């Protein structure tokens, strides 16, 4: 076949980013995944001119293990071929339909092959333990998962093979992010799932070998809510007050005059002050000014995402995206019923939000993870079930900001 | 035309080679040079060049007070040549090697110079032996080998030695070797006499390559010092630590020391560094005279006293468990060994980060443990056990409570005092009964005078002066005199998220003495309730204690 010609941007350099350190038990299971992949001819032993690195992780998405390669840094690099040239435009349709399917269509790219002068960029190294051993350096010789330039190389291939299905049903929207298609239609369930096998299919009989659904039309920016008390005390009204106070950053229009005047004097905290009427209807009406939007919030592109994450105990975390502090273009709560623990929970609410997140715009959100750097850095792969990964950064000091979303 | 195949070689895009002028030099050290290339020359080491290449490189000649030694200055290639994948940053620990019936150390002579360099880079390696006082031309010579101090060098060793090796590897399975440098160690659990008839045959596998080894006359023999240790049949541990006696110390004296202890944490169990390490905090210089504190004299002198005795660590054996303990030494400081049998030691740590100016037990013992499982991760491959002197319920009580996620590994409890424990808790809802006090503090912010008051439910009213203090110090100064004029039981109420902050994240800790004689008022309390609100929004009693404070 004919290699796409791919060029770095110019002035840049490859990615030169240090492998992680790696349990026996995953180094082994890269060693016998990069052994096949090498006999099929995918990948191909480097020497020490090769100063490149990307590093690599073992996962499980379940018996076998799989190689994930964290192209962040290469696809950083990379952004003119895979965006501008050859992007892939994201239909603002999908967030609307009813009923959306994730299907994994990675194990095309190992077909195409990738240009000659580009593959030392996708060099990566299998650890050793302890140092004894220089680890086992590869480079790619077919378009890599994880890379955003592979999708974009086939863009023209799936287009083809995606034709007569498209034409077949015009009202079923198919959008490709990186190594997975997203399947949307308004149908019935049932109905709707017989749609995702006649494409499977399709893709199956094409030589496009594929391996829960989501439900967008659910999502929404959830609004605040507040307590309804039997008997209220002074500091049940001092946390109200100051969580109208902190609405009203978004929220104009909370008033707190009536609530504050029940508070008058230096009374002590435990004392039950009785809600007057004029308090009952304040508190009545910022119910409803919360029950309505917030209005001016529009999605500016070329700004980055934003996702905050904060744990409510119980297995509850609230989040919410931004790219402008206290403008939240989505706010949602995940809630794990499970043999669980914090890692894992976080984990899976990285990736729910962030696949929220390709549904509505298209890209992932850089988010600020509340857990310490290395232990996520040690932990974060145990869970992890994605083809892509985010960017992240710590976020050491504490939400007070926990109760307000609660 | 060498057996060995050649890296292709390239210098950085848009440069070409050194064009460095050769100094001048005496007769006699010329003499030096004309005599080494001509025996480089036979050995086809280097290559006389005729007058078109335009690269040179200088050359001298030194000596140590004693055959003379040939050294080339290759720093303008070096700037010009591409990179390569960086060869071994780390080392690996003697706590991780397998133990093994036999172990063999060869060291390669030569090593660079029995590799051939790519052909079409030989160019950029152009060097002249001067002429006596440049009365004729000097002989241009250039490189057929990997030279000594090339960037290249150590990277394209590194990996031709493997190529070599792996003939070799696949006929002997069960023989072990480690790379490292110009070294190989061979272990194998064969008998001493078949470990030996494999060594043999190894060293005629790297000679037919042209890779010179040691006989066995001429083998090193253990005790091995390798890399700042001590390799015994049995037995490792680090080589003898001196830490000097001085009557003033400066900043690059301290570097040195608290390198050294850091270097027996490994093996020596309780060394501690954090008091001088303290000390260099802000160092602007290192010709800089810090003086000793008190605790970095202490500190010092404690580890003095363990230093005294001889510690030695053992190796590691697959089949046994691995275990980890942690023990608490002092105010933010830890202690740890990695075993597998009771006594027996792999390796000892220390942990002593505060990672923040407050922090608390239980936070410090996890961070620990996260940084014993990263090095468990990398030295043996797998997390270990860990003994740990906490109770379920206090860590449970403390990571469900935490803000931040956390992964508690499998331990057990040890009963081996101190016991990491929650020193306080504070109360979740207000306390009934209980008088409730309104703080707040003010600080002018040019003149730095300030004050701090409470007004409290009951009517009591109290003001207290402060002289040089900020808002923030005099926000944490009135709960601490609302803790000090209280009863055992006390609700507080702060307008300050700076205060709040602090507090909630109930420190037992910290560098700052106004929050550590808070957390003494905290202890000393049965039931502490603090509550926030919005300043300057006429609440009942932050509008009290606001007026009070600031008239
Ligand atoms: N100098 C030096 C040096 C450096 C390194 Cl990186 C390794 C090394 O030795 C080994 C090499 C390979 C193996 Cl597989 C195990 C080794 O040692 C395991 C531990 N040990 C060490 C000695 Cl000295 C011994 O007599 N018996 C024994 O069991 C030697």
């Amino acid at each position: 076949i004919e290699t796409v010609p791919v060029k770095l941007k110019p002035g840049m350099d490859g990615p030169k980013v240090k492998q992680w350190p790696l349990t026996e038990e995953k180094i082994k299971a890269l060693v016998e995944i990069c052994t096949e992949m090498e006999k099929e001819g995918k990948i191909s032993k480097i020497g020490p001119e090769n100063p490149y690195n990307t590093p690599v992780f073992a996962i499980k998405k379940s018996t076998k293990w799989r190689k994930l390669v964290d192209f962040r840094e290469l696809n950083k690099r990379t952004q003119d071929f895979w965006e501008v040239q050859l992007g892939i435009p994201h239909p603002a349709g999908l967030k609307k339909k009813k009923s959306v399917t994730v299907l994994d269509v990675g194990d095309a790219y190992f077909s195409v092959p990738l240009d000659e002068d580009f593959r030392k960029y996708t060099a990566f190294t299998i650890p050793s333990i302890n140092n004894e051993t220089p680890g086992i350096r590869y480079q790619y010789n077919v378009l890599p998962q994880g890379w955003k330039g592979s999708p974009a190389i086939f863009q023209s291939s799936m287009t083809k093979i995606l034709e007569p299905f498209k034409k077949q049903n015009p009202d079923i929207v198919i959008y490709q992010y990186m190594d997975d298609l997203y399947v949307g239609s308004d149908l019935e369930i049932g109905q709707h799932r017989t749609k995702i096998e006649e494409l499977r299919q399709h893709l199956l009989r094409w030589g496009l070998t594929t391996p829960y659904e989501l439900h967008p039309d659910k999502w929404t920016v959830q609004p605040i809510v507040l307590p309804e008390k039997d008997s209220w005390t002074v500091n049940d009204i001092q946390k109200l007050v100051g969580k109208l106070n902190w609405a009203s950053q978004i929220y104009p229009g909370i008033k707190v005059r009536q609530l504050s005047k029940l508070l008058r004097g230096t009374k002590a905290l435990t004392e039950v002050i009785p809600l007057t009427e004029e308090a009952e209807l304040e508190l009545a009406e910022n119910r409803e000014i919360l029950k309505e939007p917030v209005h001016g919030v529009y999605y500016d592109p070329s700004k980055d995402l934003i996702a905050e994450i904060q744990k409510q105990g119980q297995g509850q975390w609230t989040y919410q995206i931004y790219q402008e502090p206290f403008k939240n273009l989505k706010t949602g709560k995940y809630a794990r019923m499970r043999h669980t623990n914090d890692v894992k929970q976080l984990t899976e609410a990285v990736q729910k939000i962030t696949t929220e997140s390709i549904v509505i715009w298209g890209k992932t959100p850089k988010f600020k993870l509340p857990i310490q750097k290395e232990t996520w850095e040690t932990w974060w792969t145990e869970y992890w079930q994605a083809t892509w990964i985010p960017e992240w950064e710590f976020v050491n000091t504490p939400p007070l900001v926990k109760l307000w979303y609660q | 035309i060498s057996p060995i195949e050649t890296v292709p070689v390239k210098l950085k895009p848009g440069m070409d080679g050194p064009k460095v002028k050769q100094w001048p030099l005496t007769e006699e050290k010329i003499k030096a040079l004309v005599e080494i290339c001509t025996e480089m020359e036979k050995e086809g080491k280097i290559s006389k060049i005729g007058p078109e290449n335009p690269y040179n490189t200088p050359v001298f000649a030194i000596k140590k007070k004693t055959k003379w030694r040939k050294l080339v200055d290759f720093r303008e290639l070096n700037k010009r040549t591409q990179d390569f994948w960086e060869v071994q940053l780390g080392i690996p620990h003697p706590a991780g090697l397998k133990k093994k019936k036999s172990v063999t150390v060869l060291d390669v002579g030569d090593a660079y110079f029995s590799v051939p360099l790519d052909e079409d880079f030989r160019k950029y390696t152009a060097f002249t032996i001067p002429s006596i006082n440049n009365e004729t031309p000097g002989i241009r010579y250039q490189y057929n080998v990997l030279p000594q101090g090339w960037k290249g060098s150590p990277a394209i060793f590194q990996s031709s030695m493997t190529k070599i090796l792996e003939p070799f590897a696949a006929q002997n399975p069960d023989i072990v070797i480690y790379q490292y440098m110009d070294d190989l160690y061979v272990g194998s659990d064969l008998e001493i006499g078949q470990h030996r008839t494999k060594i043999e045959e190894l060293r005629q596998h790297l000679l037919r390559w042209g890779l010179t080894t040691p006989d066995k006359k001429h083998q090193k023999e253990p005790p091995f010092l390798w890399m700042g240790y001590e390799l015994h049949p049995d037995k490792w541990t680090v080589q003898p630590i001196v830490l000097p006696e001085k009557d003033s110390w400066t900043v690059n004296d301290i570097q040195k020391l608290v390198g050294k202890l850091n270097w027996a944490s490994q093996i020596y169990p309780g060394i501690k560094v954090r008091q001088l390490s303290k000390l260099l905090r802000g160092t602007k210089a290192l010709t800089e005279v810090i003086p000793l504190t008190e605790e970095a004299e202490l500190e010092l002198a404690e580890n003095r006293e363990i230093l005294k005795e001889p510690v030695h660590g053992v190796y590691y054996d697959p089949s046994k468990d691995l275990i980890a303990e942690i023990q608490k030494q002092g105010q933010g400081q830890w202690t740890y060994q990695i075993y597998q049998e009771p006594f027996k030691n792999l390796k000892t740590g220390k942990y002593a980060r505060m990672r923040g100016a407050h922090t608390n037990d239980v936070k410090q013992l996890t961070e620990a443990v996260q940084k014993i499982t990263t090095e468990s991760i990398v030295i043996w491959g797998k997390t270990p056990k860990f003994k740990l002197p906490i109770q379920k319920e206090t860590w449970e009580t403390w990571w469900t409570e935490y803000w931040q996620a956390t992964w508690i590994p499998e331990w057990e409890f040890v009963n081996t005092p101190p016991l990491v424990k929650l020193w306080y808790q504070l109360e979740k809802e207000p306390i009934v009964g209980a008088e409730t006090f309104y703080v707040d503090g003010a600080a002018n912010r040019e003149t730095k005078l300030g004050k701090a008051g409470y007004v409290t439910n009951k009517g009591r009213q109290k003001v207290v002066p402060l002289t040089n203090t900020t808002n923030q110090k005099t926000e944490l100064q009135a709960i601490y005199l609302a803790l000090q004029d209280s009863g055992l039981e006390v609700n507080i109420v702060t307008d300050s998220q700076y205060a709040l902050g602090i507090i909630q994240a109930q420190p037992d800790k910290s560098e700052s003495e106004l929050v550590n004689q808070i957390i003494e008022q905290l202890i000393k309390k049965e039931k502490v309730y603090l509550a926030w609100v919005p300043a300057h929004k006429g609440i009942g009693g932050n509008e009290q204690v606001d007026k009070l404070v600031s008239a």
